[PDB]
C-alpha cells in the first residue's frame, strides 16, 4: 500500500497529506487507506487549481484558492479573512477550495460509485451554504453549478482517477480500498428530552434556557469585563505580600522541646542498631530458612535450651507468659525434624496475639435497633517530645562494620564515556557503603519482608514460623549466615490484601532496655542467656513484640530495597551539580581530588556544639542512612512533613542566594508543617535537626 | 559526633540536596483512609465554598443543586467558587485573539478524530464504575455489560462500530421509561468439600435480569463511585469526556504557556526557555520576579458550568451537532451524584460487638451515636443527601477528569498579562494543577502589585491561588511540578524507580521489558548513568532469583541449575549464552535497546544457535522487542469455571455428593492412578476396580468366588 502511495504521487504531495493527516492525533501507519484518499483528494484539488486564471477584471487565461494541505490554523484564519473581505457566510466545515469568481467556498470529493447520492448527502450535511464538485472512479461527475469547471480540468481529473482505478487492481489493492463516507458516517446527533433538560438546568445563574446562554456567548462582546469586575472587588482580597527576612524564620514545632510530653517510642518493625546475629560460618550454599535457623540454634545450644525466662521488662498490655510460651513453641518447631515450618501448638499462638478478642459482626438491623452501639472516637496520635535514641540510631547505622551483605550481578563492558563515568560513580558508591551497617539492616529488612510475603502464598489460615535470617560476607571473604531471631505469623481468613495479619516477632539483642526505658514502651523483653566473644560474658535479651501489617505493607517492605537507588540518585545529583558548575565531570575530583582540585569535604554534624567536616564517603553513608530511615519510619505524617519542609527549605535557599524571597502567608506554611509533627520519631528528629541547621545558617549568614 | 543530615545543605544547594526525596511517584499504603468519611468531607467542602450561590431543586433527578457561577464576589481570602462568566469569556477572547485560528483548528481536529474513532477506545482506562452491578470493574467488562444492557433495551450503537452512534444510544437510553439489564447475584453453597465433613458453604454467582425506572437509571448514570483520584465515572460519561479532553489537548499543544503534554527533557527545555524568554524582554533596569504558585481546592472550586461556557466559546464556529456533542459532557458533570462508599462502623465495647452501617442507613440512627466529627459532617450533609445513599454534588471536579480544560483555563488566566495598563507584564506556565508565574516590572513593589492583580483575576475565574503554599523570589530559581530549576541546573523531587521483580510474561519478554523500562526511565524521569547501571544490576539479580537461572559457573544448586551447568560445561562460546541459560550479562547503557539474542548472536555456538532458534520447537507454539525462540514459552492460563449451565444443573440435582464420596476413597488411596485425559469417571472407576480385584486375587486377598463375582458385576458396567 505505502509503496503505491510513494510511487504514484510526488514526494511533496505525500508529505503534505502525511503532515495534514498526522494532526488527527493517531498512528498514521496502521491505517493508510485514508492516507491514499487524502493524497488523491489533494492531487485532484491541485489539478483543479492549475489551469484557470483571472486578471484585474476577470479574464479567463488565479481563480481557485487552495485551503487544504496548509496548516489547519493558517487555513482557518485565511478562510475567515476571505469570508470577511467578501462579505459572505463562513462555512462551518473547512472548505478544501475557494473560487474568486463565484465568491463562494467549494468542496471536492472522490468516490467509487455514482456521485449523485454522494453529492446529495453532502448537500444535506452542509445544506446550501457551500458549492461542490464530485468525481467518481467509475466515470461519473456532479457539479452544483455547470459554470464552475471547464472541459479540460474535468477530463484531466477523470483520466487521472481512471488510471488510478485501473492500476489499483493490478497489485490487489482495489479490494482493500475503503470508501470515503466512512470517515464521516456520524453527522446526525440529536439530543433527547432528558439530556436537553439536564443541559438547560446546567447554565450559570442569569439564564433560563441553554439557548440564551449560547446566544449570549456567541453574540456579546465581553471586552473590559475583567477590569469592571476587579474595580468593585473588595480590597480585602489581597495576597498580602511580605518580604522575607532571616529573623522572620523561627523554629518549627517548639512543643517537641517540651519535657512534659513523653519520649517517642520505638515503632520500627525490626531492631536496627540493637540487632544481634548468631553467626554461623558456611561454605556459601543456599539452604531453607528452617534448616539455617536449626543449625544456628544448634551452634548456640544454650540459648535454645533455655526454659526459665528472667523477665526484664513488660509491655503495658501484653502478657509475658503467653509470649514466652509462644517463643518456646516456635523454637520447638524450629528444632524438630519435619520439613514444614508450621506451628502445631496453636493454643498459645492463638491466645497471645489477641486473635480471639476480635469483636463479632452482627446484622446491621440489630445495630440500628440497639442503642448501646455507637461509633468510637478516633485515637488521634499522641504528642511526644524529642527522642534521644533516634540520634544514636542515625549515628550507628552510618558506621562501617566488618561485614557486608551486598552482592550484585555484573554488567557488560563499558565503552561510551558516560558508561565509564557511571561505572566510576558506582565503584566509589559501593566501596563507600559496602560495609555500612545501614546496608546490612536494609538487606535484613527486605529479606524478612520477602519471606513474610512468600509465606502468605498458600498458608493463610495457619500459623507459620519464620526465622529472621541474613546472608553476610566479611573482608576476608568467608561468608556467614546470621540469625537475628524468629517471628510467628498468624492467619488472615479474609482474602483482602490490605487486611492486617498479626505477626509476633522475637529478636535477639545485646542492649539492656533499662538504660533507655522510654525507647521500649511497646516491647516485651526476656533474658535468654549469655554469649562469649573474647572470653567475656555479654547478656542476650529477646525482644518480643506483637505487630500488624497487611500484604501491601509486605510489598512496601520488599520495595524498601529502593533506598539504594534513591541514595545513588542523590549522590549523582550532587555530582552533576558540581560538574555543572564546571564543564567537565567532577566525580574523581570530588571523591579523590585531582591536581587542580582538592577532596571535597561536607559538613557532617556537630561535636561539642561545633561544626565538623568529613569526606564525601561519610556524606554518602549519611545520605544512605537517612534514606533507609525515611523508608522504615514512613507514615502519612512523614510524607506530609517532607512535602511542606520542601517549601520551607526552598525559601531558605532563596534567602541564602540573596534572591530576596517574599512570602504571602508564612504562618500558613508553618501551620501546615506543624500539623504533621505528632508522634513519628523520624519527623520529630527531622524537626530538631532542621531547627539546629536553621540556627547554624542564621549565625553563619552574618559574616 | 552527632550526625545532622540537614547540614549537607550547607555544602550543597538545596535544589540538588533534596533531589529524589520520595522514591515513589504513586501512592503510599499508609495515606489517610479514603472511605465514606473522606468522601463526605469532600462533598461538604465542595458545597461549603459555594454556599452563597443559587440553591434549587433539580426537576429531573430531584436532588439539591448549587450554582455559584455569576454569584457574589468574595469579600475574604478564603477559597471561592464564584467565577463570573464575563471574565472567563473575556479571557477566552484574549487567548483567541492572541492565537488566531487556534480554537477553530483544534475543534476541527477534535471532531475529525471523534468521527474516525471507535468505541474500543473506551477500553483504555482505569477502573470504571459499572452501573448494572453498581461496583468498580475493568473497562472492558464495564463496556461489555453496558453493551449487553443496551442490546436488551433495543439499543445497538456498538453494532455500527462508531463512537458517535454509541454516544447517541447513551443519550437515548437516558430517555427510556424503563431500563432492563443483566446483573450478578450470589447464592450460598451446599456442595461437598473435604475439610472435616465433606461439606462447605461458599458463594456462587448467577446472571439475572433486573429492570429500573427512568429516574433510577438517570441517577445511576450520573453516579460517581469511589475506590490521588477520589472517584471514578461510569461508561455513560467516558466518551464525552474523552472528546472534550481531546479538544482541550489540541488547544493546549499549541499554547506556549501550557506545560502539557510535555514529557522528558522537553520539560527542562520548556522551563529554561520560559525563564530565558522572560529575562530577555525584562525592562532595562527593571526587576523580574517568579512565583511558584500552588492552587488549593483546585477541583473543589472549578465549576462544570464554567467548563460548559468554555466549550461553547471555543466551538463558536463549528457544526451544531459537534457543539452539542462537546456540551454533553459538562452538563453531565454539572449533575454528578457522589456515592458515599461502604459506610461506617459502630461498636459496643461492653458486649464486644461491632456492626457496619451502610450508606442508605446513614441517618437511620440518632446523630448522638456518632463521634463529634461524623456528627457535624452528617448534620451539614443532611440537605445534600438522598434516600438512596448518595449525595448531590453540583460543583467541584473530584480530582482529575478535565485536566486539559483546567490547564486551558489556567492559560487563559495567565494570558491577560496586564490589568489597568500598569507597569507590569506577567506570563508563565501551568500544567493542570500548578503554575509558575513570571512578572516583569520596574521595582519589586510594582511586581507585587501585578501579582496581587493576577491573584484577584484568577479569583474572578474561580482559580484559587494558595497563599499558604506559595512564595516569590527573583527570577532564576523556582519549581514547576516537582522539578526544581536553579540558574540552569535542574533536579527532580520524586522519581519513580524500578520495582522489585520481573515484568511477569516470560524469560526473554521479561528481560526486554525490564531493559526498555530502564531506558524509558533514563529518557523521561532523568536517571543518571550510575543509577541506571545499578538498576540493571538489581533487575538482573531479581530476574535470576525468579527464574532460577543463576550463572552456569556459579556454585548454586537447583533443579534447573544442573542442566544449566552441563550446558555451560559443553559450550565453547560462553559469552554468547543468554542470561536465562546462566550466561554472562552484557547489557549496559549503550545497548539498552537491543535484544540480548541479537547482541549475542555473533558469539553464540552454532549448535546452541540452532537449538535455541529452532524454527519448530515445542515451547513457543503459537510494548517490547525480542526474538521468538525457545525462551518465549507460554504459561498455562486456564482457570475459573466454564460449562457453567451444565455444572450448575448437575450440582443442583442431588447425587453429586455420593459420586464424589465414592471417587475419593479409590482415587485418593493412591496419589495418582487416574487414567485422566477426558476419560469418563465411571470408566476410570471400572478400570480401577478391575485392577484392584486382579491384584487382590493375585496376592490372595480374595478367593476365586469373590473374583468371579466381581468380574460379573464389572461385566454389567460395560467396560469389561
Amino acid at each position: 500500500m505505502d509503496t503505491f502511495i510513494t510511487r504514484n504521487f510526488q514526494t511533496t504531495i505525500i508529505q503534505k497529506a502525511k503532515n495534514t493527516m498526522a494532526e488527527f492525533s493517531e498512528d498514521p501507519e496502521l491505517q493508510p487507506a485514508m492516507l491514499f484518499n487524502i493524497c488523491v483528494h489533494l492531487e485532484v484539488c491541485y489539478v483543479i487549481s492549475d489551469m484557470n486564471f483571472l486578471d484585474e477584471e476577470g479574464k479567463a487565461y488565479p481563480q481557485y484558492e487552495v485551503i487544504e494541505g496548509m496548516p489547519r490554523t493558517i487555513a482557518w484564519m485565511v478562510q475567515r479573512s476571505l469570508a470577511q473581505e467578501h462579505g459572505i457566510e463562513t462555512p462551518k466545515y473547512l472548505a478544501d477550495l475557494f473560487d474568486y469568481k463565484t465568491k463562494r467556498f467549494i468542496e471536492v470529493g472522490i468516490t467509487k460509485g455514482l456521485a449523485d447520492d454522494y453529492f446529495w448527502k453532502k448537500k444535506e450535511k452542509l445544506g446550501n451554504s457551500m458549492e461542490l464538485m464530485i468525481f467518481s472512479y467509475n466515470q461519473d461527475y456532479s457539479l452544483s453549478n455547470e459554470s464552475s469547471l471547464d472541459e479540460e480540468g474535468k477530463g484531466r481529473v477523470l483520466s487521472r482517477l481512471t488510471e488510478l482505478q485501473a492500476e489499483l487492481s493490478l497489485k490487489n489493492l482495489w479490494q482493500v480500498l475503503i470508501g470515503e463516507e466512512d470517515v464521516e458516517k456520524g453527522i446526525d446527533f440529536k439530543l433527547g428530552q432528558t439530556i436537553s433538560r439536564l443541559r438547560d438546568i446546567s447554565v450559570p445563574a442569569g439564564f433560563s434556557n441553554f439557548e440564551g446562554m449560547r446566544s449570549y456567548i456567541d453574540n456579546i462582546d465581553p471586552k473590559g469585563a475583567i477590569e469592571r469586575n476587579l474595580a468593585r472587588m473588595s480590597p480585602l482580597v489581597s495576597v498580602t505580600p511580605k518580604k522575607l527576612t532571616w529573623e522572620d524564620l523561627r523554629p518549627i514545632g517548639p512543643h517537641i522541646y517540651n519535657h512534659e510530653l513523653p519520649e517517642v517510642p520505638y515503632n520500627a518493625f525490626l531492631l536496627m542498631s540493637d540487632e544481634l546475629g548468631l553467626a554461623n560460618m558456611t561454605e556459601g550454599k543456599s539452604k531453607k530458612p528452617k534448616t539455617l535457623a536449626k543449625e544456628c540454634l544448634e551452634k548456640y545450644s544454650t540459648l535454645r535450651d533455655q526454659t526459665d525466662p528472667i523477665l526484664i521488662m513488660k509491655s503495658e498490655k501484653a502478657n509475658e507468659n503467653f509470649l514466652w510460651k509462644l517463643w518456646r513453641d516456635c523454637v520447638n518447631t524450629i528444632s524438630n525434624e519435619e520439613m514444614s515450618n508450621e506451628l502445631q501448638k496453636t493454643n498459645y499462638a492463638k491466645w497471645a496475639t489477641g486473635d480471639g478478642l476480635t469483636y463479632q459482626k452482627i446484622m446491621k438491623e440489630v445495630a440500628i435497633d440497639d442503642e448501646t452501639m455507637c461509633q468510637e472516637e478516633p485515637k488521634i496520635p499522641n504528642k511526644c517530645r524529642v527522642a534521644a535514641w533516634v540520634q544514636t540510631e542515625m549515628n550507628l547505622l552510618s558506621t562501617l562494620t566488618s561485614k557486608r551483605a551486598l552482592d550484585l550481578p555484573e554488567i557488560g563492558p563499558d565503552v561510551a564515556p558516560v558508561e565509564h563515568v557511571g561505572s566510576e560513580r558506582r565503584k566509589y558508591f559501593v566501596n563507600e557503603i559496602n560495609y555500612c551497617k545501614a546496608s546490612t539492616v536494609m538487606m535484613k529488612y527486605v529479606l524478612f519482608h520477602t519471606s513474610l510475603l512468600n509465606e502468605s502464598n498458600a498458608s493463610m489460615g495457619k500459623y507459620k514460623v519464620i526465622p529472621i535470617t541474613n546472608r553476610v560476607v566479611n573482608e576476608k571473604g568467608e561468608s556467614f549466615d546470621m540469625l537475628y531471631g524468629l517471628a510467628v505469623k498468624g492467619q488472615s481468613h479474609l482474602r483482602g490484601d490490605t487486611d492486617v495479619v498479626t505477626v509476633v516477632t522475637f529478636e535477639f539483642s545485646s542492649t539492656d532496655p533499662r538504660v533507655d526505658s522510654g525507647k521500649w514502651p511497646k516491647y516485651t523483653v526476656f533474658r535468654i542467656g549469655s554469649l562469649f566473644v573474647s572470653g567475656r560474658e555479654k547478656s542476650v535479651y529477646l525482644y518480643c513484640r506483637v505487630n500488624g501489617t497487611n500484604k501491601i505493607q509486605m510489598k512496601w517492605g520488599m520495595e524498601a530495597r529502593r533506598c539504594l537507588l534513591q541514595s545513588m540518585q542523590q549522590m549523582e545529583a550532587i555530582v552533576e551539580q558540581e560538574s555543572s558548575i564546571q564543564g567537565y565531570d567532577m566525580t574523581k575530583a570530588c571523591f579523590k581530588g585531582d591536581r587542580v582540585n582538592s577532596p571535597k569535604t561536607f559538613s557532617i554534624g556537630t561535636q561539642e556544639g561545633k561544626l565538623v567536616k568529613g569526606s564525601f564517603g561519610k556524606a554518602l553513608r549519611v545520605i544512605f542512612t537517612k534514606c533507609l530511615m525515611h523508608y522504615v519510619f514512613g507514615n502519612a505524617q512523614l510524607e506530609g512533613f517532607s512535602a511542606e519542609s520542601r517549601r520551607l527549605l526552598l525559601l531558605i535557599q532563596a534567602l541564602k542566594d540573596r534572591k530576596g524571597p517574599w512570602v504571602f502567608d508564612l504562618e500558613g506554611m508553618y501551620s501546615g508543617i506543624e500539623e504533621c509533627i505528632s508522634n513519628n520519631p523520624w519527623v520529630i528528629q527531622s524537626a530538631y535537626w532542621f531547627n539546629e541547621w536553621l540556627g547554624f545558617e542564621k549565625e553563619g549568614s552574618k559574616v | 559526633m552527632n550526625i545532622n543530615p540537614y547540614f549537607l545543605f550547607i555544602d550543597v544547594p538545596i535544589q540538588a540536596a533534596i533531589s529524589t526525596t520520595f522514591p515513589y511517584t504513586g501512592v503510599p499504603p499508609y495515606s489517610h483512609g479514603t472511605g465514606t468519611g473522606y468522601t463526605i468531607d469532600t462533598v461538604i467542602r465542595t458545597h461549603e465554598y459555594s454556599n452563597k450561590g443559587k440553591q434549587y431543586i433539580s426537576d429531573v433527578t430531584g436532588c439539591t443543586m448549587v450554582d455559584p457561577t455569576n454569584g457574589p464576589l468574595p469579600e475574604d481570602n478564603e477559597p471561592s467558587a464564584y467565577a463570573q462568566l464575563d471574565c472567563v469569556l473575556e479571557a477566552l477572547d484574549r487567548m483567541d485573539e492572541e492565537h488566531p485560528g487556534l480554537f477553530q483548528a483544534a475543534s476541527q481536529n477534535a471532531m475529525e478524530t471523534l468521527m474516525v474513532t471507535t468505541v474500543d477506545k473506551l477500553t483504555q482506562g482505569r477502573q470504571t464504575f459499572d452501573w448494572t452491578v453498581c461496583r468498580n470493574q475493568p473497562a472492558a467488562t464495564a463496556l461489555n455489560t453496558t453493551i449487553t444492557s443496551f442490546r436488551l433495551n433495543d439499543l445497538n450503537g456498538a453494532d455500527k462500530g462508531g463512537l458517535i452512534p454509541f454516544c447517541q444510544d447513551i443519550i437515548d437510553s437516558l430517555d427510556r421509561p424503563e431500563m432492563t439489564f443483566f446483573s450478578v447475584k450470589n447464592i450460598k453453597k451446599k456442595l461437598p468439600a473435604k475439610n472435616r465433613k465433606g461439606f462447605l458453604i461458599k458463594r456462587i454467582p448467577m446472571k439475572v435480569k433486573d429492570k429500573i425506572t427512568k429516574v433510577e437509571y438517570i441517577k445511576r448514570a450520573l453516579s460517581l463511585n469511589t475506590m490521588r483520584a477520589i472517584a471514578t465515572a461510569g461508561i455513560q460519561i467516558r466518551g464525552f469526556v474523552l472528546v472534550v479532553e481531546n479538544l482541550a489537548k489540541n488547544i493546549c499543544e499549541n499554547l506556549e504557556q501550557s506545560g502539557l503534554p510535555v514529557g522528558g527533557n522537553e520539560k527542562k527545555a520548556k522551563l529554561s526557555n520560559a525563564v530565558a524568554k522572560m529575562l530577555s524582554n525584562c525592562p532595562p533596569g527593571g526587576i523580574s520576579m517568579t512565583v511558584t504558585g500552588d492552587n488549593t481546592k483546585w477541583n473543589e472550586c472549578l465549576n462544570p458550568r464554567i467548563f460548559l461556557a468554555m466549550t461553547e466559546r471555543i466551538t463558536r464556529d463549528s457544526p451544531i451537532w459537534f457543539r452539542d456533542f462537546c456540551s454533553i459532557a459538562p452538563v453531565l458533570f454539572s449533575n454528578k451524584i457522589a456515592r458515599l462508599g461502604k459506610g461506617f462502623m459502630i461498636t459496643s465495647k461492653t458486649k464486644r460487638l461491632k456492626a457496619q452501617i451502610p450508606c442508605p442507613d446513614l441517618f437511620s440512627i440518632p446523630l448522638e451515636r456518632y463521634n463529634e466529627e461524623t456528627r457535624a459532617k452528617l448534620k451539614k450533609l443532611k440537605p445534600f443527601f438522598n434516600e438512596e445513599g448518595t449525595a448531590s454534588l453540583s460543583p467541584g471536579m473530584m480530582m482529575g477528569m478535565f485536566n486539559m480544560l483546567s490547564t486551558v483555563l489556567g492559560v487563559a488566566a495567565l494570558g491577560i498579562k496586564n490589568i489597568g495598563n500598569k507597569e507590569y507584564l506577567w506570563d508563565g506556565l501551568q500544567s493542570s494543577d500548578d503554575f509558575a508565574l513570571f512578572v516583569n516590572a520596574k521595582d519589586e513593589e510594582t511586581c507585587m502589585e501585578g501579582i496581587n492583580d493576577f491573584y484577584r483575576t484568577c479569583k474572578l475565574l474561580g482559580i484559587n491561588m494558595s497563599k499558604k503554599k506559595s512564595y516569590c523570589n527573583e527570577t532564576g530559581m523556582f519549581e514547576f511540578t516537582s522539578m526544581f530549576y536553579r540558574d540552569g541546573f535542574v533536579s527532580n523531587f520524586a522519581m519513580e524507580l524500578p520495582s522489585f521483580g520481573v515484568a511477569g510474561v516470560n524469560e526473554s519478554a521479561d528481560m526486554a521489558i525490564g531493559m526498555t523500562i530502564i531506558k524509558n526511565n533514563m529518557i523521561n524521569n532523568g536517571m543518571g548513568p550510575a543509577t541506571a547501571q545499578t538498576a540493571i544490576q538489581l533487575f538482573i539479580a531479581d530476574y535470576r532469583y525468579t527464574y532460577k537461572c543463576h550463572r552456569g559457573d556459579s556454585k548454586v544448586e537447583g533443579k534447573r541449575m544442573k542442566i544449566i551447568k552441563e550446558l555451560w560445561e559443553n559450550t565453547k562460546g560462553r559469552d554468547g549464552l543468554l542470561v536465562a541459560d546462566g550466561g554472562p550479562n552484557i547489557y549496559n547503557l549503550r545497548n539498552l535497546h537491543i535484544p540480548e539474542i541479537v547482541l549475542k548472536y555473533n558469539l553464540m555456538d552454532p549448535e546452541y544457535k540452532g537449538r535455541l532458534l529452532h524454527p519448530q520447537n515445542p515451547f513457543v507454539g503459537h510494548d517490547y522487542d525480542a526474538v521468538s525462540g525457545t525462551h518465549s514459552w507460554r504459561t498455562k492460563r486456564n482457570r475459573s469455571i466454564l460449562n457453567t449451565d451444565q455444572r450448575n444443573m448437575i450440582l443442583e440435582e442431588q447425587c453429586y455428593a455420593k459420586c464424589c464420596n465414592l471417587f475419593e476413597a479409590c482415587f485418593n488411596s493412591a496419589s495418582y492412578r487416574k487414567p485422566v485425559g477426558q476419560h469418563s469417571m465411571l470408566e476410570a472407576m471400572a478400570h480401577r476396580l478391575r485392577m484392584d480385584a486382579r491384584l487382590d486375587y493375585e496376592s490372595g486377598r480374595m478367593s476365586k468366588d469373590d473374583f468371579e463375582k466381581a468380574m460379573a458385576h464389572l461385566g454389567e458396567i460395560g467396560y469389561i
